[PDB]
């Protein structure tokens, strides 16, 4: 298996950031990418072998480590907001036809960290015109006024998560497209019969995790630190 | 055009040695290929493809761990004969036809006196096909004519020298007859006793 | 085996431990070009060459990795049995007919490499080691190596080598 | 450079989709497509050498063009799970080099099936800043745009999670503070069937 670390990470300009992949595949080539809207999949680093590192097509800014065969870390010294990107690790044979990639790691570089809000969940209930004329409701969940988009959404039917009936926005959207740092929202729905909606035993409830600073990371404000957390909202069946 | 090597095939105070090789045999061009891979540890070769037979054959018994392995996955084995074309066919059509089959450096051709005997020293000329005859007063000479083998000199180039056991007497004429690829008409060196 | 040409493609060589390894391509008996593996740059022994034909180095990087790989697996497989040394010879010669005042190239021949480490230095008897040029290990048939050091000087020399299995390095003087 | 057609598309259930690429390195003899689910990373869909003029794989297959260096990828009887980015790669496995050359990919979203169509536009309760309109059960020939207004969020293409089985719809939600936001007017920038409930 191919497995990164870490997935989601926040920092600011001028640190050093390290990810760092671990490959369990006996494989000996071992890459680094990162992919962007409008440049697909790009090589940063990759290596032939412990000890090795060759440079890909956009090594600028990165340096590469290679120290076994099973590890390969990809390496910013000086960290720059056009680093930052979801970065993408892959394993291959010796001639292999190929790559086995990871889950990825979503990264955020930036100029201050005043702008790391979490988001205001809310869930709305279905419209009743909705349940008399198709004999199914549809509940609404928003999660708004976050950044950056490093956002999961997640439906949870009494105590459970729920799959049938979700589908959510594949990507964040900014409140304000002309701002350079506009905040984001996402939004889902759950479809679910009207039978089960109108029971009010059964619960409903929107869960969003949020990624932001750690614990070791340093807050200056007022507001509470934006943490790494859940933030859910929740309806009861009703009549 | 670009140069392809072979794929080495991956298996599964005192030193140690490896070594591999793609040899590739042409014979009228193009027209009868043989390709031969070699894998060697410690000078003594180990397993080793070749097209004559097919399939990968080991060499000494430590051969048969990957000679039986690397026939037995035809992703290895199918790329490996197909590199009888891949590499050798496509190098010697390709690269090899630009630079090492047109390449023709003509020799240098000059006579001295060693003391006796005369050294007609030829110089600096690929390929390796070559000519060099004595002539004296314009009578071919082959007794007392002795030359050294095909000298390489490394940089792409060759030599030969072609020494001559005779006596100067006043008002003969030596010639050094030299034939290569590279020269229109053969290449005469004279000189007068 | 008979044949008008030989081309000998993707010379990979790999020696433990040191971490040395050598990639070049031959035709003929000579050596195309050699990839630098520490500036991971195909370096072609005629340049003009390099103007008519390239090369990708990384190629020979991955099968050099291979090698290495190998290389390994077959040492702990025969119960790592080492590598024997072995007696090199040397044999000097000029490139040109030498003349005084008119510079042109020498040439020492080593022959029967085993293991391809050697240090191929000259002798006025002091070290000279301006204006030398090395080649890289060439294949033969027998898996040794030979490997000519050309040495350019004043058409005024002894070539001393020190290889593993010369007990005391041998000088060849001209 | 690999270049990739279209950069979005949009199928529903049944349909055939076709993924086209094109390269301009005659010497790729090796093309692989990869399939990247959102959350995920890249995994190989299915691949084709130079020398074959296709590969068949299910219901997933190749047409290769050698000549005018054309690649295309057929998904037959599309699937809501094949909504997934796509990737285009090619490499000169002559070089020993392993560095694939990735496209641009297309995004590729597949329409649920509804049975029967009943577009509608809906209010959902607040449950105690704004209200959201929802706009659902509309057949393949409606195109939801976006609103002239900022400040009027609309989102048009949500993904089904990958493990649903039973409730499957492609819902536009609208949502705004505004203040003469209400759902008969907040897709007045898309072109709605004349046949649209309004409760």
């Amino acid at each position: 298996a191919v497995t990164q670390s870490p997935r989601n990470k926040v920092a600011v300009t001028g640190g050093k950031v390290t990810l760092s992949c671990n490959q369990t595949n006996n494989h000996n080539n071992m890459y680094w990418y990162r992919q962007d809207t409008g440049h697909g999949l790009r090589l940063i680093h990759y290596s032939y072998g412990a000890g090795s590192t060759e440079k890909g097509d956009i090594p600028d800014g990165y340096k590469a480590s290679r120290p076994s065969q099973e590890n390969f870390s990809l390496i910013l010294e000086l960290a720059t907001p056009s680093q930052t990107s979801v970065y993408f690790c892959a394993s291959g044979d010796f001639w292999g036809d190929t790559l086995y990639f990871g889950a990825g790691t979503r990264l955020s570089v930036l100029e201050d960290l005043k702008n790391v809000f979490p988001p205001e969940v809310a869930v709305f209930e279905p419209s009743e015109a909705e349940i008399s004329h198709t004999q199914k409701a549809t509940l609404v969940c928003l999660a708004t006024g976050f950044y950056p988009d490093h956002v999961e959404l997640s439906w949870w039917v009494n105590g459970k998560e729920v799959h049938s009936g979700v589908c959510t926005d594949p990507q964040p959207l900014k409140e304000q497209p002309a701002l350079n740092d506009s905040r984001y929202a996402l939004s889902s729905r759950l479809r679910v019969s009207a039978t089960f909606w109108q029971n009010p035993r059964n619960h409903f409830r929107c869960q969003v995790q949020f990624y932001g600073l750690s614990e070791n990371d340093e807050w200056t404000q007022d507001r509470a630190k934006p943490v790494t957390q859940i933030v859910s909202a929740e309806a009861w069946g009703r009549a | 055009v670009s140069y392809y090597g072979p794929k080495t095939s991956p298996v599964q105070e005192r030193h140690f040695v490896y070594q591999f090789m793609g040899e590739c045999y042409f014979t009228n061009g193009t027209q009868r290929i043989r390709y031969v891979t070699r894998y060697i540890y410690n000078r003594e070769e180990y397993v080793r493809y070749d097209s004559d037979v097919g399939e990968h054959r080991a060499v000494t018994e430590l051969g048969r761990p990957d000679a039986e392995y690397w026939n037995s996955q035809p992703e290895i084995l199918e790329r490996t004969r197909a590199e009888l074309d891949t590499v050798c066919r496509h190098n010697y059509e390709g690269p090899e036809t630009h630079t090492s089959l047109r390449r023709l450096e003509q020799p240098n051709v000059v006579i001295s006196l060693s003391r006796n005997t005369l050294v007609c020293s030829v110089t600096d000329f690929y390929p390796a096909k070559i000519k060099v005859r004595w002539f004296r007063n314009g009578q071919e000479e082959t007794v007392g004519v002795s030359s050294t083998q095909l000298i390489r000199n490394g940089d792409w180039t060759f030599q030969v020298l072609v020494m001559l056991e005779m006596t100067p007497r006043r008002g003969e004429v030596y010639t050094c007859h030299v034939e290569h690829p590279s020269l229109k008409s053969p290449i005469t060196v004279e000189w007068r006793a | 085996i008979e044949a008008d040409h030989v081309g000998t493609y993707g010379i990979s060589v790999y020696q433990s431990p040191g971490d040395i390894g050598q990639y070049t391509f031959e035709f003929d008996g000579d050596e195309l070009f050699y990839v630098d593996l520490d500036k991971k740059e195909t370096v072609w022994m005629l340049p003009e060459f390099g103007q008519l034909a390239s090369f990708d180095p990384q190629g020979g990087l991955q099968n050099i990795a291979v090698v290495k790989h190998n290389l390994g697996v077959l040492t702990k497989r025969s119960n790592s049995t080492p590598a024997t040394n072995e007696a090199p010879q040397a044999t000097v010669f000029p490139k040109s007919p030498v003349l005084l005042g008119q510079p042109n190239t020498l040439i020492c021949f080593v022959d029967n490499i085993f293991p391809p480490v050697i240090n191929i230095t000259w002798l006025n008897s002091k070290s000279v080691a301006d204006g030398v040029y090395e080649t890289s290990f060439f294949v033969n048939r027998d898996y040794s190596f030979h490997k000519l050091s050309y040495l350019t000087f004043i058409p005024s020399y002894d070539c001393k080598v020190e290889h593993w299995g010369l007990e005391e390095p041998v000088l060849k003087h001209w | 450079q690999v270049r990739q057609s279209p950069q979005s598309l949009t199928v529903w259930e049944g349909e055939t989709a076709i993924l086209n690429c094109s390269y301009e390195n005659s010497a790729f003899d090796y093309l692989p497509w990869y399939q990247q689910f959102p959350g995920e990373g890249p995994a190989l869909l299915i691949a084709i050498r130079s020398v074959s003029d296709k590969k068949e794989d299910g219901r997933f297959t190749i047409f290769f063009n050698k000549r005018e260096k054309k690649l295309s990828l057929h998904i037959t009887d599309s699937q809501p799970g094949d909504s997934a980015t796509y990737f285009c790669a090619g490499i000169d496995t002559g070089a020993n080099t392993g560095k694939l050359t990735f496209g641009h990919g297309t995004i590729l979203r597949v329409h649920p099936n509804i049975q029967n169509p009943d577009p509608a536009v809906y209010q959902l309760r607040d449950s105690k800043d704004k209200s959201v309109c929802l706009f659902t059960d509309f057949d393949s020939q409606t195109n939801v745009s976006q609103s002239k207004d900022s400040d009027v969020y609309i989102t048009d293409k949500c993904v089904l999670d990958m493990r649903s089985m039973d409730f499957k719809s492609n819902s536009a939600v609208a949502w705004s503070n505004k203040s003469d936001f209400a759902c008969a007017n907040a897709f007045n920038n898309s072109i709605i069937p004349e046949d649209t409930f309004f409760p």
